[PDB]
């Protein structure tokens, strides 16, 4: 595709470090800061049950597919106004691919 | 000796469809010219520009305000902490050659507004009959606040526009809109991501971020953060006063609250010094673009 594919072991220590203090990817998986990203692949924006969102992310409604999902890692604030999803981003396209890559299979 | 009444006065035939087309002109243009200071759009500086406009008033002997339409006079257009406004001016001169009946801060103050609403921003009731008034009753310069200062100037700069805890803590939200610009006032750099949509990012980013102290390129002190945005002393004295951090934290997690507040003060800000008839028309609520079919 647009973005290619990466190291999953790489993204896996990426999740780890960057993104694992606010959610969790098994399923059925407790929702803590964020929510569990289980299925978040296919699915639309803010529909993981038990979760508040704010109406920021639920109004956007984007199916989760990997290339919106690159498109809103590098700058989560300027792709969903008013979110908080308290980040930056990944600046960098191979921590981006590497991550999506891990993303996409542990939340299969 | 009492100072000056300003009494509105419609402008002669004109209703609401007639000023809802001056708001869908400044809307059509805000979308297709979006390409301004690196794809941020025309939207942020047109509201800097309807509080800079009205923020020029004093209680205490009514001299100043968006009534007159006194920014077209070198005087106040050329006043230093007025720097990148002209193109805001700019902006609006093309429109006010298509509607030369309306008044210019009836038309400055839209500008905000239409600018604010088509942002996804809230819905801002707004009033007509301002009169523009000659060259004489131009406010002097410095009028405005100094950013680099603390929470008591804030506190009591915003007394004289008779603006409380809770009112100031509303109006300086619109920070979430557009950037710092050094070459304008010696500061640089965004409030947050989303610059062109009115949200409540500017308290988001200021409890939830971590900030450092530094100094810059026009040796000006600001607070800065990783994620690459900004506070001015003045932005970042809402979270060091105890009475101001409270409001912050309570518009952080209710967005529909401050949109509400900020309707209701930055409305009354730019209706301050004007005294309307009972005979004026009832408060214009006008539709945005999505709404009016594009
Ligand atoms: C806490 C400080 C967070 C970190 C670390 C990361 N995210 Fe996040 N995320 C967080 C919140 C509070 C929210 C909800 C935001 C809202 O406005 O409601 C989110 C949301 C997401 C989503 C969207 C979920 C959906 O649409 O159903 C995704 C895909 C997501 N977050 C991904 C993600 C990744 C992979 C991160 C690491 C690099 C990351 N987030 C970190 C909070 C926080
Ligand atoms: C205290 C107080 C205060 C202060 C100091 C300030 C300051 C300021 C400054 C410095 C700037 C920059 C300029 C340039 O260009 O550079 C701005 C901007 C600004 N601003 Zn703000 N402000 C304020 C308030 C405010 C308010 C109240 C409002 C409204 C409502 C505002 C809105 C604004 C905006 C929107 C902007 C942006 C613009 C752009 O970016 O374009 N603002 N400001």
């Amino acid at each position: 595709t647009e973005f290619k594919a990466g190291s999953a072991k790489k993204g896996a220590t990426l999740f780890k470090t960057r993104c694992l203090q606010c959610h969790t990817v098994e399923k059925g998986g407790p929702h803590k800061v964020g929510p569990n990203l289980h299925g978040i692949f296919g699915r639309h924006s803010g529909q993981a049950e038990g979760y508040s969102y704010t109406d920021a992310n639920i109004k956007k409604n984007v199916l989760w597919d990997e290339n919106n999902m690159s498109e809103y890692l590098t700058n989560p604030k300027k792709y969903i106004p008013g979110t908080k999803m308290a980040i930056g981003g990944l600046k960098k396209e191979k921590d981006r691919n590497d991550l999506i890559t891990y993303l996409k299979k542990a939340c299969e | 000796t009492t100072p000056l009444v300003h009494v509105a006065s419609v402008e002669k035939g004109r209703s609401y469809e007639d000023f809802q087309k001056v708001y869908n002109a400044i809307a059509l243009k805000l979308r297709e010219d979006d390409e301004y200071d690196n794809y941020i759009g025309y939207g942020p500086v047109l509201v800097r520009l309807a509080w800079h406009t009205s923020g020029t008033w004093d209680k205490h002997d009514n001299t100043g305000g968006s009534y007159g339409g006194t920014y077209r006079f070198k005087k106040e257009f050329n006043d230093p902490s007025n720097a990148g406004l002209q193109n805001g001016f700019k902006f609006l001169e093309p429109i006010h050659k298509e509607f030369p009946w309306i008044s210019s801060g009836d038309l400055f103050s839209l500008g905000g507004v239409t600018a604010v609403q088509e942002m996804q921003g809230p819905k801002i009731p707004w009033r007509c009959g301002r009169v523009d008034t000659p060259e004489d009753t131009t406010p002097d310069n410095g009028r405005l606040p100094d950013a680099d200062k603390d929470a008591d100037y804030v506190r009591t700069f915003f007394q004289r526009l008779n603006m409380n805890d809770r009112e100031v803590v509303a109006l300086m939200g619109a920070h979430a809109l557009g950037k710092t610009h050094l070459k304008n006032s010696g500061y640089e750099g965004p409030w947050g991501a989303a610059n062109n949509v009115f949200t409540n990012e500017f308290y988001l980013n200021l409890l939830n971020e971590d900030w450092k102290l530094e100094k810059n390129d026009a040796n000006n002190e600001q607070w800065d953060s990783k994620s690459g945005y900004m506070m001015l002393p003045t932005d970042y004295s809402l979270i060091q006063d105890p009475k101001y951090l409270s409001i912050v934290k309570e518009y952080a997690n209710d967005q529909d609250k401050f949109f509400k507040d900020f309707s209701k003060a930055f409305e009354k800000l730019l209706e301050n010094g004007i005294t309307f008839p009972k005979d004026a028309p009832s408060p214009f609520i006008f539709k945005t673009l999505e709404e009016q079919g594009l």
